[PDB]
């Protein structure tokens, strides 16, 4: 049958995508709609192969083979906003791939998403990431100190938060997070005493 | 199809549903009179649905407060059981009360036991208390956190605005959607 | 069709459905006799409002007020338990009468109970105390702060306007629109 | 037509035709002879009735005094009962009395119980009072306050001008007019 | 049947729109005109593909989309006042964006708002906006400290604010988040002891 | 049938109009002939579109359409004393608008408000605004400091004021915002000891 | 086929299925009426599901508090009783509220029982307790141990960030998939 | 029967491996999968031998041959992403193997693994695995000490660390021996008082 109507009701949650190895993907939302619809698959029928792919799940995959094919690589976060072809970010300071190789890393990443017609690599500045997160942090009001590394920054937070500024804190995290990921900024929201 | 739960009372066998509709199986809360009511999936989700039974640990044991396990039937009940049902039932009270604010759907508040402090032969210790609270979509949570924080801080007698925890999280996305029955 | 609740009293009969015709979906009180009420719900319908019984928690608790838990039947009442239900009462009684102000729908009322005063032999703390009120639409709120603020400081010994925090929010929008039975 | 309240008695009865046909919708005080009153609503009014219900909170709680939780059948009656219900019949007696004054249609009147004086070995506080008030229409309202506020400081030993706080309102629009049945 | 009938009696409440990707789209006010809508769609049947778009969520699904194909974009909000066109404000100041890709920005915005006719884009300036929020706030007589950043000011908000002040200022900041958004002032209203 | 007969039996307590847009509007008073007039319209039936609108509800309404299409406007209060054409106040001193466009501003309104005929806009010097809020306030012979700001006023009034005069204050007040509503002139009745 | 586990009662015995439908053999919750449920493999899975009985211990005991421990029925419970059951029900009412956190499927949470303060003639040791927390998958699990150790920190008298100890761990993998009957 | 459908209703769990040496192979993801593989074939009937591999033992019986009849030999970890040929990593510095034998070495590990294709014998200098491991471990703001060895380093973490530390601590580790294995690094957590 159609899996736009073996899923739920309502057909604007999910995504399907023919990919092109025979077997069909559906794009869910968050881990509530993947678990909606990683029950429909593994419980019946549907008449091929059925593979459900999440946004922040499929990011951590592709890593798992991104660190040994491509080690000492400076990259964000791939976005799968268009699920047909996603904007896998890198930075422009640590990558000293030429212009040949990173076509054919447009190619390697088209054999782990088949889904994908073909991967927008762009270029991201590392202080455009850091400014934003540092310039977003004192924005919020919140004690903080900007410590830099070679490939990385890392903004330790502490003192004794109290709740208004501990969800401040929280809801820009995980607004940067969503934003740029985890790979290159890290959160250390560490709460002790006097 | 499958039974799956058997026996439960109603506020239980209401909230295992609302855990398995969450995740696209559906039940039917079958009652078996004064036996209990009683849950079935279908034969395809009694895979799933038992691991979210796992998970969730449902059935959902009895919400405990800390006045049931000081009842005073007809025992002389000890002057630490006089507070430990004096705090519990302010425990449920303010508890009633942020429910009925504007726009918490639920809550919970904690206070701190200081019990023993006529016991040590000590001034008591400052009242400490938590408060969580489940707010709608669209609210602008970094400022009901203020009116809360205002409310039961004069709920009690020496508190300050340190002692007072409130970690108040918006609700979860509406499960309005029929799971729907599997195919045959 | 589908049954969702059985054996209810009266008024948490009564709030269920006002909940549910909040979030569009019709019920039907069907009364049981001396066994409750029951509420019913249309088959597909019976998926979203087994959602709602869970984020609003119903069907309410019946609501606690402190002197509940010192009934005094024939024990000797040690004097905890005197200003136990003497300030529980005063609790109700505020809450009485701020709801006969000019447009208060509803209203509760906190005492901070400092009760182990003569106890640790010390002068007792500051009484403090809280306040929740619903107005209608209209209203300016900003202003009937005064009134409330007012009015129940001097309703104790020693407050201050510091001691009392009222957090008063108008009423929702009026529900007054028929959901609809579903489609066939 | 549809059933909205069973079981009432008559008191409550009476103060939730006067909510909703004040919100145009006409209800029928149905007794059911020794198993209370009955309140039944038109079928497209029972959507907007049950909103009302649930913001005025009716069916109305009993109206409550500090002097109904100290019964003193045959029990001692400790020292702090006594002027628990003394207190509080005096809150009732000066309520009635407000009430016979020139235009007033309602009153509130609650005392500052300063209780444990005596067991603190301390002189006791100042009587403290507040005083809630309900005057017709047209009654210049900002010169009544002084006959309230001149009458019951002498009703008590040491109070002043200071320590009683009179919020009095005028009543709201008459509801006169019939709420009319639904068009078919 | 009639979308204007399978929702409440009450007209005025909702506002059908038919966008241009064959999906009819339902524009409520708030979150219980949406949870209305979106219990009637879910229920049961249209006779087509239906969807309840609101204004404060559908303007965050679009900054999900728009902080990754435009990064170190300056605006405030959109709104959906008239939601045949909406309004979507940019800020005049930190913006290098010429007037040619401005209209493109109002044509990829509309491959988002299917219902939108066009974009009506306009410029607000931060003195404005930054203006209006403090010539309130002191209005309200509210203590603060103006402190300014490099791309947004922060009104932090401090002491033991009794009751008839901390009302007076979120209906003043909910007053001002509905109208400017939150991406360029923040609120801070911190509340402790002496 | 006849909407003055549908209502109750008193005919001057509503106001029926015949608005152009084809939808009828019935005019209450206050927020107890609202929801009588909200009762009717909801739970049964009239022959066309019928809405109430409200004084108090209208000028609100008005001003979330006006801050986002007309923001730095400086006006006071609509009023609907004679609902066939409503008197729309501005502030004579702080409008630059020239008399062009603000016929402009009387044809914008009316789109918003199909019941009314011509928009009278006219002036009110700030001065007098600000001039009959202190000469009552202190006629009430009660405590305050007016603090001034560019584009608004304050009386915050402070003290331990007892009950006669936190009642000559509120029938000021709500006798002022009822006149001029609240958007120049802003009352603090802050109420602490000593 | 071949008899496992007999007796079981009812949370028991949906959580030993859950054990081996991870294990991938499937069993069959066969009731028998008052003498409490069965578990019954077939025979190719007899050998391998007597193994996963053995290492996880199955059935499970039932889940104790310390409150079990002191019923307090007729006995004159002396006062290491009361705060035994006492801080026993506030460890249990503290798991039911990290539980109705955002995205906390299960929770457990210890206390710190200093008993012999009042016997020792000495200040009582500050509280420590200790936390356990079963989020979702793909949460980031760093920054919801700031929410916890905010929580219940206030939720007792004199604790700090030092005497919290959290240890949270996402949940496993979905058991959404059926095991299979084996091959004949 | 087939072995794809002997298993569970996912395909895309488990991949099978038509080996060399007769036997079929099937290679698992973690020890769940495995003990879900290895409970099909010993309850019953593949009609010819199977034998479940795994990504973490499989590289773990090979050191077992592998420091036999290749001691003093510095390799990190064997990777099965692609298992049906596997990358083996090598130190580049530390391995004084000529050309020659390590294509010898190529053919050794193809007699453990009848499954594989062709190892794919790659190196990676040391300064780059324990850069990382310490670009890593400071990264998370972790306080330790590297300690260097001949052939090997090792990163005591050392304090009264709190639960947020410990915690960035166990997903960097197990992030990291996921990638390098565990023959080069340790990572010495000890955890003590002051």
């Amino acid at each position: 049958a159609e899996l736009d109507s073996l899923l739920g009701q309502e057909k604007e949650r999910f995504q399907v995508l023919p990919g092109r190895d025979k077997m069909l993907y559906v794009a869910a939302q968050n881990e509530r709609d993947t678990l909606w619809a990683r029950q429909v698959l593994a419980r019946g029928d549907y008449d091929k192969n059925a593979r459900v792919i999440n946004e922040n799940e499929e990011n951590k995959r592709i890593s798992i083979w991104l660190d040994t094919y491509y080690p000492q690589l400076a990259y964000y976060r791939i976005h799968f906003d268009e699920p047909r072809k996603p904007v896998f970010w890198l930075s422009r300071q640590r990558n000293t791939m030429s212009k040949k190789e990173l076509e054919v890393l447009s190619q390697k990443l088209r054999a782990l998403m088949p889904y994908a017609d073909s991967v927008n690599i762009t270029l991201m500045d590392d202080v455009t990431a850091a400014g934003q997160a540092e310039a977003g942090l004192k924005q919020q009001a919140l004690p903080y100190s900007r410590r830099n590394h070679k490939g990385g920054v890392t903004f330790v937070i502490q003192g004794a938060l109290d709740d208004v500024e501990i969800l401040r804190a929280r809801q820009f995290v995980d607004s940067y997070y969503r934003t740029w990921g985890g790979r290159y900024v890290q959160f250390a929201i560490e709460l002790k005493d006097d | 199809d499958k039974d799956l739960l058997k026996g439960l009372d109603q506020e239980q066998a209401n909230e295992v549903i609302a855990v398995l509709q969450m995740h696209n199986i559906e039940a039917n809360k079958i009652d078996s009179g004064k036996l209990g009511y009683s849950i079935t999936v279908a034969e395809p989700d009694f895979t799933a649905a038992v691991y979210w039974i796992k998970t969730y640990q449902l059935p959902p044991r009895p919400r405990v407060e800390i006045a049931q396990m000081f009842p005073a039937d007809s025992l002389v009940s000890s002057p630490r059981a006089e507070k430990a049902r004096l705090y519990s039932a302010i425990e449920q009270r303010l508890e009633q009360s942020l429910q009925t604010m504007e726009g918490v759907l639920s809550a919970r508040v904690h206070i701190s036991y200081d019990i023993d402090a006529g016991e040590n032969g000590r001034p008591p210790k400052p009242v400490h208390l938590s408060a969580l609270a489940v707010y709608e979509r669209g609210s602008p949570l970094a400022h009901q956190i203020s009116d809360i924080k205002r409310f039961l801080k004069n709920s009690f007698a020496d508190v300050d605005y340190d002692n007072i925890s409130v970690v108040l999280s918006e609700r979860s996305d509406a499960q309005l959607q029929a799971p729907g029955t599997p195919v045959k």
